[PDB]
């Protein structure tokens, strides 16, 4: 297995990982939008791994 | 030793915050990140 471009973690994160961790803290998706933008500036900035 | 263990005893809490704002001034001067932290898991407790 390899590594993950930048771009590419945009699509998992809101797919596979958002929903996950909005299960684990037990709210429903009515209540807590994330646009995209949010996320693609978290990944570009605050995490370069 | 087997049977002494609660199984299902459910200590009961409270949850209304109100009681916590006042118990966590009661006792620890400033350190505020942390009581803020801690309010917010009782708040997030509450909904669930």
């Amino acid at each position: 297995v390899s590594g993950y471009v930048a771009q590419e973690k945009l699509a998992i994160a809101e797919r596979y990982l958002v929903p996950q961790a909005r299960a684990l803290c037990g709210l429903d998706e009515s209540k807590a939008k994330l646009s995209s933008d949010v996320l693609t500036l978290l990944i570009k900035q605050y995490c370069r791994e | 030793w087997l049977t002494s263990i609660p199984w299902g005893k459910y200590s009961n809490e409270n949850l209304d915050l109100a009681r916590a704002q006042a118990v966590l001034e009661e006792d620890h001067y400033g350190m505020e990140d942390v009581k803020k932290r801690i309010l917010e898991f009782i708040a997030v407790s509450q909904l669930r």
